[PDB]
């Protein structure tokens, strides 16, 4: 409102926390990995 | 002909809203049109809603959801039971109070300091 | 429910045979039970509807006091009137006063939905700003301490013969 | 919600619903006829309730902030956001860019060397 522009600046959405389950009345777990190059073996024990 | 691109869309939008809701699923699946193939040729058709330009029109999350399970036609063989159609509910509803289970976590935080 | 045919092979087709995108309405939007049209008032004002005791001058926090205030002792008049003639036809004048004086002290307190969404929009995104910003000065202290790496190995590199 | 604006809306509805039900109360037993004890006690008990719950309003309505703030200063601290965050961009890209040219350079000096011990074999 009051007449302000609108253009083209970046919002990064709060992605520091995810969620997959929730246990009994909340408090869920939060479970990123972000391997190192050991994400290059595992692609090629598959092969 | 005006008339036909508005009625179309808005009757083709409830029908993914219709979608939307686990148990009719659960209906198709009683009156087993999973295995339809010309229903299969158009749920495959029906997968034109994940684009922002049509999702403005678009108001509800699992629509597009469960739609895509459907696809794999693995999804569709099953749900002639009511148990699992339920599951899929009761845990999507068991998500669905995330954003609750987060503000009140983050206000006893702030009301226990 | 109903199964729509119309349109559906329609657009399984080929070429330019699929409909055209819809253009962008600016119209009249028929979703549902409400309208949700375009460019709409976002909320209707204390003028319209409702009986105005309060002038323009609008001390929000007194506002909120003199209507608790005027609200208690109209609440013992009125137990005064049920005390003296519970019976008569000024009752549901006294109530609607009442009533009149509910009204207002609701619709003023909240204004911070839109208001609350400014300050917490801002907030984190200068911390990805800071973290954009302390993984800057990373960048030099790690280029830096390579060239330094590159200017002691060429420091040892005639130095090795 | 959840904000010390919600305790003073119950407070003051528990205590019109304190008075009625002590009122309630009162007017559902007492002493028959006397020409009493659960009666009073818990007339003592009610009375005592409606005075702590207005004990609290007072105490919650002096406990509340005022006002603050306005959404126009704020607005007018988006137009500094956004100047920042546009800036930001470029001096992150700028050394990006020195980045760039540094390690196209070096995995060349790298590579011109990698495959010159290819040939001494």
């Amino acid at each position: 409102m009051s007449g302000v522009r609108a253009v083209r600046i970046s919002i990064e959405s709060a992605c520091e926390k995810q969620v997959h389950e929730v246990g009994l009345d909340g408090t869920e777990t939060y479970l990123p990995p972000l391997s190192m190059s050991q994400n290059l073996a595992r692609l090629a024990q598959r092969i | 002909d005006d008339a036909g691109n508005r009625l179309r869309f808005q009757l083709e939008l409830e029908f993914v809203q219709c979608l939307a809701n686990p148990n009719y699923l659960n209906f198709l699946a009683q009156r087993g049109y999973f295995k339809d193939k010309a229903f299969v040729n158009y749920l495959k058709y029906l997968l034109y809603w994940k684009d922002p330009e049509y999702a403005k029109y678009l108001k509800y999350p699992q629509c597009l959801h469960m739609l895509e399970l459907l696809q794999y036609e693995h999804f569709r063989k099953e749900l002639v039971n009511a148990q699992c159609a339920k599951f899929i509910d009761e845990q999507q509803i068991l998500h669905w109070q995330h954003y609750s289970r987060k503000r009140m976590r983050l206000q006893q935080a702030l009301a226990e300091q | 429910m109903q199964y729509i045919k119309e349109y559906t092979d329609e657009n399984i087709q080929e070429g330019l045979a699929p409909k055209p995108p819809p253009p962008i309405k600016d119209s009249y939007m028929m979703f549902g039970n409400q309208f949700q049209c375009d460019d709409l008032i976002i909320r209707p004002l204390e003028s319209q509807g409702i009986e105005r005791l309060h002038p323009m001058q609008f001390d929000h926090k007194k506002e909120l006091r003199k209507l608790n205030m005027s609200i208690l002792i109209n609440f013992l008049d009125l137990l005064d009137i049920l005390i003296r003639s519970p019976g008569s036809i000024k009752r549901e004048e006294k109530l609607e006063d009442l009533k009149l004086l509910f009204v207002h002290v609701h619709h003023l307190i909240n204004e911070y939905r839109p208001h609350q969404a400014r300050e917490t929009l801002r907030v984190m995104m200068e911390v990805q700003k800071r973290q954009r910003l302390e993984t800057a000065e990373r960048f030099q202290k790690h280029l830096e301490r390579v060239i330094e790496m590159i200017q002691n190995c060429l420091a040892s590199l005639p130095d090795d013969l | 919600m959840a904000d010390r604006l919600t305790q003073l809306q119950d407070a003051v509805n528990s205590l019109a619903d304190q008075f009625c039900n002590a009122i309630g109360v009162l007017q559902q037993c007492g002493p028959p006829a006397s020409f009493a004890n659960p009666t009073e006690e818990y007339a003592q008990l009610f009375a005592a309730l409606i005075a702590r719950t207005a004990k609290d309003i007072d105490v919650l309505i002096d406990s509340l902030p005022s006002e603050e703030s306005t959404a126009a200063l704020q607005a007018a601290s988006l137009y500094k956001l956004e100047e920042e965050n546009h800036e930001a961009a470029t001096c992150l890209e700028d050394v990006v860019y020195r980045g760039d040219m540094l390690l196209e350079k070096i995995q060349s000096a790298l590579a011109d060397i990698a495959q010159s011990q290819l040939k001494t074999r």
